[PDB]
RNA sequence: GCCGUCGCUGGCAGUCGGCAGAGCGAGAAAGAGAGUGGCGCGGACGCUACGCCGCGACGAGUAGGAGGGCCGCUGCGGUG
RNA sequence: UGGAAUGCGAGUGCCUAGUGGGCCACUUUUGGUAAGCAGAACUGGCGCUGCGGGAUGAACCGAACGCCGGGUUAAGGCGCC
RNA sequence: AGGGCGUGAAACCGUUAAGAGGUAAACGGGUGGGGUCCGCGCAGUCCGCCCGGAGGAUUCAACCCGGCGGCGCGGUCCGGC
């Protein structure tokens, strides 16, 4: 959409602080499966070691 | 992956997709582009015409640099300057006329293809075309030439 | 005290021995599992007269009534005491049936909640 | 949205359960437990569930809050209703009709909370 | 009268549909005054127009 | 969507292939419902054909 | 010499990152994948920059 | 038995998209409603369009929109296409266009945008017109591809100007026998 | 009668409920339209839309093709 | 008044396996004394195809096949098998 | 698990049990006979409502207090984002 909310940081004691950030504009954009399967199983093709007899 | 493949759906056949009458023999044609002139006459007939003989002169050591010549058109010859270069000179008053120089963006001929807006330039660049040269001149702009 | 389904319709079956498989009653090596003949002058993938029979799609069980134990149930695997409340609103058209591998401290407390939820367990004497 | 992130969790979910041509969910405030765009539990904005008080007796009710959708602690609401048998299943069929919330699944409802008061008897 | 009556279906929509009632013939011949099991026979008998 | 990456040299978050991917809302709001046909959600299973004769 | 690795476009690898960020924010799509985040204040759960000391 | 031909009886047409997207297979819910519960053949057209493959929608250019929202008549109505809107780099000025596709390059956004003309998306344009009144139907060419050089009748054959599949063009590939009227013959 | 394939490019987002009014099978292109003057708090199921439902017609097959396998084998990333 | 009848949704585009030993029959038909021979034409078959009949049977007569209940037939039959 | 000793399949063989036996055996369709175990069969389903019949509660409605949540065209309330 386009309306981007206010997070609240949390302090370490769990309880909220007073810093707020603007929801950046990635936890928008389009989630696609498809995208981020093709694009999973082909990067972790790479991290593999040869074999053969 | 194997396991989308026809040779999954192959097995129990006994001919594995390839004929009982006649097999998958190893070269039943030979090897590789035989018989173009022979067996496979028709099929490098019908489909690659002109593939046997020579024709023209030969060029011993040719140098594929000496001959470079990128070509740029007219209808994307506004694309080379910036946007503010193309609307500058409508607002312009003073007749000023822009530099298009061609050979810094990457072309050496400029060949006259597209309608132009109607505006002057000064096209730089190292080889024009008659009509290219005209279009130019008919809406009012210099072709200027650099070795 | 058993556990009726909602409702028990008439099973029929259209036929009830297995398809055994071409020559499996002359050898040992070709086992029971059914194989569609494709050789060139086979008797039985001719569908000549008095010959074993074929699995056509003809066979095929009433969509109402397929998968239905002879009980007015389907059936599900219960690998632990979770996957019942799985089956609690499924209550009177689904069974449930302990995997193999639970042990008897588990089957046990498994039929005890299933006793609970009225869920039917086909094998609820099974290991003890 | 919620058709959105359904057309991502309708196969690839962790609660998605699919053995012996069923296919049910775990889904904690899925009431018929069935994977189901309507009666997910976990992609709507007003989800209803019906779980089983922690002691005994009682049947505990579970709405989803409108204003907290991003923050999971403060979402949703438990009210247990530890009543007879049908003060329960009069008090659900409020909660729902009477604050028009979700409407479709109040018969659900009712048929889980009865589920629930009927394995918390004494058994036979 | 025994064919139209008994063996008598009608091809609606490409459909093999039973003729059942009049209004299965008058909502496709009704356009030729065709409305009935009876103009049905009759068109058919006295070859129509 | 309108300020561009600064720490990559040229990438802008992928556009959306449709905005309001709520389609309960859009099929129950009044621009829609009031431009279709009445539903048909009668079952018309066959009839059985008796003799006429 | 089997083809081991595959390479990917970046504007589609970087179109799954953003597609592998937008659906972290989402309850549902985190409670899905199985974490167990039922007493998490907020998604994004962002914390002050004292926990890198 | 009935003396019939099972040759032609199942119809190959797409029943639904082959892509796994959910951001189009939730359009093609949307629009799958609309072709079937209204009687507007607009509906129908672009369901049956957001099935094809992606070289049957292909690319439409932006001065190729102009030239067709130009035409007499047809103003202030919105151009709708199925592909994507590309850029045309070759044309200077742009007017306003009301415009609802898949895609917009992203400097066609811009163009379109700074022109003044507004860019639906296709859940916007089924709010905005329903039935599609209003709407400009458009589909870039299908025969610019260049796979549509080489199909027709084959190379080498009395008046047949497809382009052969050869390695590389040059002086010496393809150009002896089969086309010069001296060595041998040409067609 | 049952299974399946094909076709209808069929139907179903209308579960529109005390903010209610429960319909779109009927031969005849189109509104159960607006305005302008003469007690008892109640109502089954559904909808994994890749889902569900209704209608007809059809069902041989070597070589060959295609699809669907919640058929099976071994390992990998996730998840139970 | 869409200018005969009857029937039926058509048009178009790529990619493409297998095949390129055939055989039989009515009718026409060439060589041969003829052949379960050699060779053509048209259609239908066998090959790729079960089923009822012809005792038996690649090709003849009927008839073409999802799995089943009732009824009726085809071609063939009805002393007994 | 007894010194080539984890598990210890198949073909093949021995013995015990059960049946059978002159058209080699085996096989598909159909039943019948006997066995083997299973149903933990052998007095046979429960569920909602209502009517009556006998009992038991610290109990219903309606009011009062406190909390929580939904909705609000609060026509157009305050302050936010
Ligand atoms: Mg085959
Ligand atoms: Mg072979
Ligand atoms: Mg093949
Ligand atoms: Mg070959
Ligand atoms: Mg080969
Ligand atoms: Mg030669
Ligand atoms: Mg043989
Ligand atoms: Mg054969
Ligand atoms: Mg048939
Ligand atoms: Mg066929
Ligand atoms: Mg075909
Ligand atoms: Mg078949
Ligand atoms: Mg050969
Ligand atoms: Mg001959
Ligand atoms: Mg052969
Ligand atoms: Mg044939
Ligand atoms: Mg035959
Ligand atoms: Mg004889
Ligand atoms: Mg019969
Ligand atoms: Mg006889
Ligand atoms: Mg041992
Ligand atoms: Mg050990
Ligand atoms: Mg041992
Ligand atoms: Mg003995």
């Amino acid at each position: 959409a386009c309306a981007r909310p206010l997070i609240s940081v949390y302090s370490e004691k769990g309880e909220s602080s007073g810093k707020n950030v603007t929801l950046p504009a990635v936890f928008k954009a389009p989630i696609r499966p498809d995208i981020v399967n093709f694009v999973h199983t082909n990067l972790r093709k790479n991290n593999r070691q040869p074999y053969a007899v | 992956p194997s396991r989308l493949r026809k040779t999954r759906k192959l097995r129990g056949h006994v001919s594995h997709g390839h004929g009982r009458i006649g097999k998958h023999r190893k070269h039943p044609g030979g090897r590789g582009n035989a018989g173009g002139m022979h067996h496979h006459r028709i099929n490098f007939d019908k489909y690659h015409p002109g593939y046997f003989g020579k024709v023209g002169m030969r060029h011993y050591h040719l140098k594929r640099n000496q001959s470079f010549c990128p070509t740029v058109n007219l209808d994307k010859l506004w694309t080379l300057v910036s946007e503010q270069t193309r609307v500058n000179a409508a607002k312009n008053k003073t007749g000023a006329a822009p530099i298009i120089d061609v050979v810094r963006s990457g072309y050496y001929k400029v060949l006259g293809k597209g309608k132009l807006p109607k505006q002057p330039v000064i096209v730089k660049a190292k080889f024009f075309s008659r009509r290219a040269e005209e279009k130019i001149k008919g809406v009012g702009g210099a072709c200027v030439l650099v070795a | 005290a058993a556990l009726r389904p909602l409702v028990k319709p008439k099973i029929v079956k259209k036929r009830t021995k297995k398809f055994i498989r071409h020559q499996s009653d002359r050898y040992v090596k070709i086992k029971r599992n059914w194989r569609k003949p494709r050789g060139i002058d086979n008797r039985v993938r001719r569908r000549f007269k008095g010959q074993i029979l074929m699995p056509n799609i003809g066979y095929g069980s009433n969509k109402k009534t397929k998968h239905m134990l002879p009980s007015g149930f389907r059936k599900f695997l219960v690998h632990n005491v979770k996957e019942l409340e799985v089956l609690l609103m499924c209550n009177k058209s689904y069974c449930a049936e302990i995997a193999h591998n639970v042990s008897s401290k588990n089957r046990k407390a498994i039929v005890e909640r299933a006793a609970q939820l009225a869920i039917r367990v086909t094998n609820p004497n099974a290991r003890l | 949205s919620a058709h959105l992130q359904w057309m991502v969790v309708r196969n690839c979910s962790s609660f998605l359960i699919k053995r012996n041509k069923q296919t049910y969910s775990t889904e904690p405030n899925n009431l018929k437990a069935r994977n189901s765009f309507r009666y997910n539990g976990l992609i709507h904005r007003k989800t209803v569930g019906v779980e089983p008080a922690a002691d005994g007796k009682g049947v505990v009710v579970v709405m989803k809050r409108r204003s907290g959708q991003r923050k999971p602690a403060t979402s949703y609401v438990r009210t247990t209703i530890n009543k007879n048998a049908r003060a329960t299943l009069s008090s659900i069929r409020h909660m729902i009709r009477k604050n028009k919330y979700h409407p479709d699944l109040r018969m659900a409802a009712i048929r889980r909370a009865s589920a629930i008061l009927r394995s918390q008897k004494p058994v036979m | 009268n025994e064919l139209i009556y008994k063996r008598g279906y009608g091809k609606i929509n490409k459909k093999r549909i039973a003729l059942t009632d009049n209004t299965l013939i008058a909502r496709s011949l009704g356009k030729y005054n065709i409305i009935c099991m009876e103009d049905l026979i009759h068109e058919i008998y006295t070859v129509g127009k | 969507w309108r300020k561009a990456a600064s720490l990559k040299s040229n990438y802008n978050l992928p556009m959306h292939k449709m905005l309001n991917t709520d389609l309960s809302r859009i099929l129950k709001s009044p621009e829609i419902q009031r431009a279709l046909r009445a539903p048909r959600k009668k079952i018309h299973r066959r009839v059985l054909k008796k003799n006429p004769l | 010499w089997r083809r081991w690795h595959r390479r990917v476009n970046t504007t589609q690898k970087r179109y799954a990152i953003c597609s592998a960020l937008a659906a972290s924010a989402l309850p549902a799509l985190v409670m899905s994948k199985g974490h167990r985040i039922e007493e998490v204040p907020e998604l994004p759960l962002v914390v002050e920059d004292k926990v890198e000391g | 038995g009935v003396d019939i031909r099972h040759n032609k009886d199942r119809k190959v047409r797409r029943k639904e998209p082959k892509s796994q997207d959910i951001y189009l297979r939730l359009l093609v819910k949307l629009y799958r409603f609309l072709a079937r519960r209204t009687n507007s053949t607009f509906n129908q057209v672009v369901l049956k369009r957001l099935f094809m493959s992606r070289t049957n929608r292909p690319p439409l250019s932006l001065s190729r929109m102009i030239r067709k929202m130009k035409l007499p008549g047809r103003e202030n109505k919105t151009a709708v296409v199925v592909g994507t809107v590309t850029d045309d780099v070759r044309v200077q000025e742009v007017p306003k266009l009301k415009v609802c596709a898949l895609r917009v390059t992203s400097r066609a956004r811009s163009r379109i945008l700074k022109a003044g003309g507004k860019i639906l998306t296709f859940d916007q344009l089924a709010l905005d017109s329903p039935k599609g009144r209003g709407t400009v139907l458009l589909s870039g060419p299908r025969k610019g591809r260049e796979v549509y050089r080489h199909f027709g009748k084959a190379p080498g054959t009395p008046h047949s100007h497809t382009k052969p599949y050869v390695r590389s063009k040059g002086r010496k590939f393809e150009r002896a026998r089969g086309r010069r009227a001296s060595r041998g013959y040409k067609n």
